[PDB]
């Protein structure tokens, strides 16, 4: 078990390398085919039947998310037959390209693909592995880019933040609260992509870091919202300020660095005179903070820490590269004169 | 030609309401491997007549992963029936 | 470890013989010079048609007569 | 399709109120068809005459509001002074919303029906007037 | 034995999918696939390629279908039934079955029906379109699978098959 | 496009059977060598076998006299030689090994020819300059023109990154 | 054109005889077991990687050989390493 | 943009460089000075001016990274401006030579109150 | 995104199983082999944004090589040029 637990973990990133390093439609077929075969035993380890009744819902979704891709691949074999990763030379194929590929980056359609998976998994350790599946198909879209029907890609993005802004008003499961708002940032970096595909990854990098800090701060004891009442006066009061340092940043306020892509997202989006569409998104992003307020009101205000059981013992977790993470996640908004020069 | 039109309707046995529904859940996974050979042949039409001679490995290496993907999800339905005895996709407890 | 080959060959004498055929099979293609005769023949099998070329001045070698000593010598095999 | 909207802004211009709303009820007649599709698949299994969905009559609401959506224009765009103006096209928003106020009764739902539906109507002819584009390109 | 012998198998191959498209009490679903893929193997055996289709008997029709047929006995231990002997099965079997001949009914049976539904004429020998003759090397299609230039595929695909065993060496 | 007439057709095709055509098959091309390799350049180097129709008759004409030559002088051990290989099955060249010497005793003797053991069907040659080489090939319409580049001089930023306020 | 007229006699002969066998000359007027499942899955794994092993005799009349030599031996390695980890647990088989 | 898969090419030798003692290189690591204090503050140090080896090498991390990061950043605007000027220099019809007129021609609106 | 490791370090992952005319292990061409060799020559230094507006021609006959579309449209209407006059004579040609 502990030898191959690295080996299974090793081949996941081996999959997404082959997605990035190829000029061939059949290798990128294989690429996130073997990824979908490498995620399954991570879901299992304690062999609980709820984990099995979550992975199989995860399974046959991504099976079709594989198998629909190849149906697009044989069309531009019948249409000019070249296999370089380029324009698809058929709008009937590019339609079949994107809205199959959008399953693995789950949009406003394919609703319960995200929450029903992430809720019900006992492994709340991670399950940060669902950032890799946010990383691999974005590394195809940078190359599909100059042949899209241009209306389908923006329609899924306007709907993306519309449902994600609504989902967590009806929630206590902080996994589902973090399952939602993963639709939110995946609407923005699609909505840039017709206008300068560079600086899309700027939204991608900031989203990785502010989700990496979130579950590592959730790996103290908390899995339920009212369980985040009983740690300030029980586990550690130092965690209570630090969790307020991130939930307010990821809402996007300008003195923190969570606002930083949405600062730059308009400088690109206008100057190409699309005005009514960024205004509808930024006003929707107001609702992205009322998840966090009404959640930060619970942990930072000492809301009745009952159940007398005092932790006089020390803590030994594995906070691996943890304390160096919210130093570019708060105070980096002055520290990006050109993030669009090293990445772009 | 008409040999491309059929088979192209034969690809539309991947009807999604008959791909995860209803119960006797093996009938769902049935047409998944049944969605294979609608792509093994349809590729092998155009590769063969237009004498490519190099992409012959492509439908062969297709069927390598086609059973290998089909090998995985069949195992989990045993693990469904390990604690239950029947598949019955109307089984639902873990909600969203 | 010297009796380790004599306390398993008197214990499980099946896979012991397999590893000896796992051996003596990887090593020997890099040893005897009967190989690279395998390469000289497998390249000198004519499938397609040898199309001639156009002369312009030179003529470095090989005039039009096929039975002239103008090309290589693969006729060692018939003498072999 | 975009052939319907291409047949909308070109010919009538307030006039020809016989075929104005005949081109304008089709969008309203097609709009309830989309929500009827989810009302049988997301809402649970209905009676033995599917589609037999939960409240029903969604097309019966949608085709009526889309009928009066062009009708209140081509009457008022004919009778006041004969342009299409933001003040002129404002009037179609209020009473067209109150079918959703008449059905599913008022004082909490129909009271906002004239409220929100009118302001979003007047921006449309304002939108084509100043040269605005939603989906532009360089 | 006529000229239309290739196309007439393809239409039969369409209907093998419809035989299990609803719910054929899934033991006959195996008998929906063997009838299909064998005819599907017949379609590949035209056009030059002999070897590449016959393996689908071994690797899939002898390979996947047996293990497929090895299930639905170790699970689903209820009482099965012959399909079409109910009203839950035949409720849609005829619906796409009419269109399968209706698609053929006017693609070319009229003179010009019409513009985009009459582009492909039925027959007659342009379905093959394989002249002129070839070589004595192979089919070819005979020198088709090579451990020349494609080697990066084999090291990846073989190593993917290895870790497939380990995931099934565990939980089950 | 255009096609040549029904004339320059109906020339004397060698109406022989396939076994008697593969009977000799070895002394045939090993001594003619003038129109055939020129016809190969006429087909391989230059495509469109419609400017290339003439020498297909020339190599055909040489084979006409060729079987007429072997018929007049030594044909009795030839006629028995394709007799045994007519007894069919894969047309092996070791079943009729015995009768080969009775044919081949006089091909080097009566009319005096060669036994091309292994030197034939190899060793790519050159032939002769006969016709103009088809430069400016089949269409070769244009390249067309590329787009110009910049060489310049790598200076740093004019005032530095010029983004919103961002002095340096 | 008899392939296809070659087996049609063979299959019409079998279905004929049953009618003289089962028909007209008669006229009378599951528990699950895990150890019996994992061998079928194990077989199909070694059933795939012999089909990739399959194109060998055409892969000898070829170009430079040590590419085809050292790589074809590698599939047997992956077929054999797969045994050894599975050899650590076979069950009552 | 040619010669890909490079962190920074060998065409980047004409850089001043973006040297030390800028406030950014001061700032890159200034947060790292605050960062290592938090690493004490998580695991109940409780010192907050702790052992120097944990109090250091957060400083050594960002400072070498930040200087090695700024080298391509000034290069990237430079190569962005390196391409722009020639296309400005070419196509004179795409860059009109406008005539400047003084404030004797302009008759603006004119709107007083 | 496309990091292109194979450009700096000079090995090919594949790069050979890419187009219709690259390797052909015993020099056996394809049916539309003659138009690949022309269509690549058109837009090589072109940055693909004017290629859909500059070359525009060698892509067309190449695309119609792969289908023989209007050739099949031209040949089918011969069955309406003749073959509606079946009983109206015009055997044309007599055998052989
Ligand atoms: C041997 C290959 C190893 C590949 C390892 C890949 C690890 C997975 C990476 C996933 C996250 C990707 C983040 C993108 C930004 C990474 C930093 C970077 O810009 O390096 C790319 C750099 C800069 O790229 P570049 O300037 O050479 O050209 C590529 C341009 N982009 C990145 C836009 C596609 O690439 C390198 O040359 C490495 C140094
Ligand atoms: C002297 C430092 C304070 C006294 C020692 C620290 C003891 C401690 O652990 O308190 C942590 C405290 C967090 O507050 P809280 O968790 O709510 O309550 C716990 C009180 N024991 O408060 C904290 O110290 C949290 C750390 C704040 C963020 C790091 C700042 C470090 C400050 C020390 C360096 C001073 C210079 C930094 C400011 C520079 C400004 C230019």
């Amino acid at each position: 078990n502990p030898i191959i637990f690295i080996i299974i973990l090793l081949t996941i990133m081996l999959g997404t390398i082959i997605v990035m390093i190829s000029s061939h439609w059949l290798l990128v077929w294989i690429g996130f085919e073997m990824n979908m075969l490498a995620i399954i035993p991570i879901m299992m380890k304690n062999h609980n039947p709820r984990a099995t009744e979550a992975s199989t819902k995860y399974f046959l979704t991504q099976s079709t998310a594989s198998m629909l891709l190849m149906m697009a691949v044989i069309i531009n074999l019948m249409f000019s037959g070249q296999w370089t990763v380029m324009k698809l030379f058929n709008p009937m194929a590019s339609m079949l390209m994107t809205m199959a590929l959008a399953m693995k980056l789950g949009m406003a359609p394919f609703h319960f693909w995200v929450p029903e998976v992430t809720q019900g998994i006992p492994l709340s350790s991670g399950l940060i592995l669902l950032t890799w599946q946010k990383l691999a198909p974005m590394s195809v879209l940078y190359q599909i880019f100059p042949s899209i029907n241009l209306n389908l890609i923006l329609t899924l993005s306007v709907l993306s933040i519309l449902i994600g802004g609504w989902g967590g008003l009806n929630q206590t499961q902080l996994r589902k609260i973090m399952a939602y708002s993963s639709i939110a940032h995946m609407g923005w970096m699609t909505a840039v992509l017709p206008y300068n595909p560079t600086m899309t990854l700027l939204n991608l990098i900031i989203y990785i870091i502010m989700t990496s800090t979130m579950f590592t701060m959730f790996m103290a004891n908390s899995t339920t919202t009212t369980l985040s009442l009983s740690h300030t006066w029980n586990k550690t009061p130092i965690m209570t300020v630090l969790i307020l340092a991130t939930l307010l940043s990821m809402g996007g306020l300008p003195p923190l660095s969570g606002f930083m892509p949405k600062w730059m997202i308009i400088q690109e989006m206008t100057k190409n005179n699309s005005i009514i569409l960024p205004t509808f998104m930024a006003i929707t992003a107001l609702l992205n903070l009322y998840f966090y307020m009404r959640l930060t009101y619970s942990t930072t205000l000492t809301m009745f820490p009952s159940t007398n059981n005092m932790k006089m013992k020390w803590q030994f977790p594995l906070m691996k590269k943890m304390t160096f993470l919210p130093t570019m996640v708060v105070l980096s908004t002055m520290m990006l004169p050109l993030t669009p020069m090293l990445s772009v | 030609s008409m040999v491309y039109m059929n088979i192209m309707m034969a690809f539309t046995v991947s009807l999604v309401g008959l791909l995860m529904y209803r119960s006797h859940l093996m009938s769902s996974l049935l047409c998944l491997e049944g969605m294979m050979l609608s792509l093994f042949v349809m590729a092998a039409l155009t590769i063969l007549n237009s004498h490519f001679t190099l992409a012959s490995m492509m439908p062969i290496i297709l069927l390598v992963f086609a059973a290998c993907e089909a090998a995985l999800g069949l195992s989990l339905l045993v693990m469904v029936s390990n604690t239950y005895g029947t598949d019955y996709v109307q089984n639902l407890n873990l909600l969203q | 470890v010297a009796a380790f080959l004599k306390n398993v060959w008197a214990k499980e004498p099946v896979l012991v013989a397999s590893f000896a055929i796992a051996g003596l099979a990887v090593i020997l293609p890099t040893l005897s010079p009967y190989t690279k005769y395998s390469l000289m023949i497998n390249r000198a099998t004519p499938y397609n048609y040898p199309v001639p070329l156009r002369d312009d001045g030179n003529m470095p070698d090989v005039p039009s007569h096929p039975q002239d000593p103008q090309g290589p010598s693969l006729e060692w095999l018939k003498r072999l | 399709a975009k052939t319907v909207l291409r047949q909308y802004w070109d010919i009538p211009e307030g006039t020809e109120c016989h075929r104005k709303t005949y081109a304008t009820t089709s969008i309203g007649g097609a709009a309830g068809l989309v929500v009827s599709a989810y009302s049988v698949a997301l809402k649970t299994p209905t009676s033995f005459l599917e589609g037999v969905a939960r409240t029903g009559r969604y097309t019966f609401t949608a085709a009526a509001i889309g009928a009066i959506f062009g009708l209140t224009s081509c009457i008022s765009a004919q009778v006041r002074e004969k342009p299409d103006d933001p003040l002129n096209y404002l009037i179609g928003g209020c009473a067209g919303g109150l079918i959703l106020g008449a059905r599913t009764r008022s004082y909490g739902i129909g009271a906002a029906a004239c409220a929100y539906m009118g302001l979003t109507a007047a921006l449309v002819k304002m939108g084509q007037l100043e040269g605005w584009q939603v989906f532009a390109e360089p | 034995m006529m000229l239309y012998i290739v196309f007439i198998l393809s239409v039969i191959f369409v209907m093998g999918f419809v035989g299990f498209s609803s719910k054929p009490s899934p033991i006959y679903g195996g008998l929906g696939l063997i009838v299909s893929g064998g005819v599907g193997c017949g379609i590949v055996l035209n056009f030059g390629g002999s070897f590449l289709g016959l393996m689908v008997f071994l690797i899939y029709l002898g390979g996947m279908m047996v293990v497929f047929g090895y299930t639905t006995a170790m699970a689903t231990e209820q009482y099965p039934e012959i399909w079409l002997s109910n009203k839950a099965v035949l409720g849609a079997f005829v619906t796409g079955l009419l269109m399968e001949f209706f698609m053929v009914y006017y693609v070319l049976k009229d003179k010009e029906v019409e513009v985009v539904f009459e582009f492909n004429g039925l027959g007659d020998w342009v379905i093959y379109d394989t002249g002129d003759s070839g070589f004595f090397s192979e089919e070819a299609m005979g020198i088709a699978a090579l451990y020349s230039y494609g080697t990066w595929l084999v090291i990846v695909t073989g190593w993917s098959l290895l870790i497939g065993v380990v995931v099934i060496m565990e939980i089950t | 496009v255009e096609l040549p007439s029904l004339e320059d057709l109906k020339v004397q095709e060698v109406k022989v059977s396939s076994s008697v055509l593969k009977a000799a098959a070895h002394h045939y091309g090993a001594q003619c060598d003038k129109p055939n390799k020129e016809f190969m350049l006429c087909r391989w180097e230059e495509k469109d076998p419609r400017r290339c129709l003439e020498e297909g008759k020339l190599v055909n004409q040489c084979a006409l006299e060729f079987f007429r030559q072997i018929k007049r002088h030594c044909a009795e051990p030839f006629t028995e030689y394709w007799t045994c290989i007519d007894y069919s099955g894969l047309q092996l060249f070791r079943r009729c090994r015995k009768q080969q010497a009775q044919f081949d005793e006089c091909v080097l003797d009566k009319l005096g020819w060669v036994r091309p053991d292994l030197g034939d069907l190899s060793k790519v040659t050159k032939v002769k300059t006969d016709r103009p080489l088809p430069e400016n090939p089949y269409h070769s319409r244009a390249r067309p023109e590329p787009n110009p580049e910049v060489e310049g001089d790598l200076k740093p930023a004019r005032h530095g990154s010029r983004l919103f306020f961002w002095t340096m | 054109m008899n392939l296809m007229l070659a087996l049609l006699t063979n299959f019409t002969l079998a279905t004929l005889l049953v009618i003289i066998a089962f028909w007209l000359p008669q006229l009378n007027v599951l528990p699950f077991s895990m150890k019996f499942f994992l061998v079928a899955i194990t077989f199909l794994l070694f059933d795939l990687e012999i089909a990739l092993l399959l194109p060998l005799p055409w892969a000898s009349q070829t170009a430079n050989l040590n590419t085809m030599l050292t790589m074809a031996l590698f599939l047997i390695i992956l077929l054999a390493v797969s045994l050894a980890y599975e050899w650590t647990q076979k069950g009552l088989e | 943009g040619r010669a890909t898969f490079q962190f920074l090419p060998d065409e980047a030798r004409s850089l001043p460089p973006p040297k030390l003692t800028d406030p950014r290189l001061a700032f890159v690591g200034f947060l790292g000075y605050c960062s290592g204090l938090i690493d004490n503050a998580i695991r109940r140090r409780p010192v907050l001016l702790a052992g120097l080896h944990r109090q250091l090498l957060y400083i050594t991390s960002f400072v070498f990274v930040g200087y090695y990061l700024l080298k391509r950043q000034d290069y990237m605007y430079a190569v962005r401006d390196h391409d722009m000027f020639s296309y400005i220099k070419s196509h004179p019809e795409d860059f009109p030579e406008k005539d400047k007129k003084t404030y004797g021609e302009v008759f603006e609106e004119f709107h007083p109150v | 995104p496309f990091f292109d490791v194979q450009k700096r370090l000079g090995v090919d992952l594949d790069r050979w199983m890419t187009i219709q005319s690259a390797e052909q292990p015993h020099k056996i061409p394809s049916r539309c082999h003659a138009f690949e060799k022309e269509w690549i020559e058109c837009a090589h230094g072109i940055g693909s944004i004017r290629a859909e507006k500059e070359c525009k021609i060698e892509f067309e006959d190449f695309r119609e090589c792969l289908l023989r579309q209007k050739t099949m449209k031209r040949l089918h209407a011969i069955r309406r040029q003749r073959e509606k006059l079946i009983k109206e004579g015009k055997y044309t040609p007599p055998p052989h």
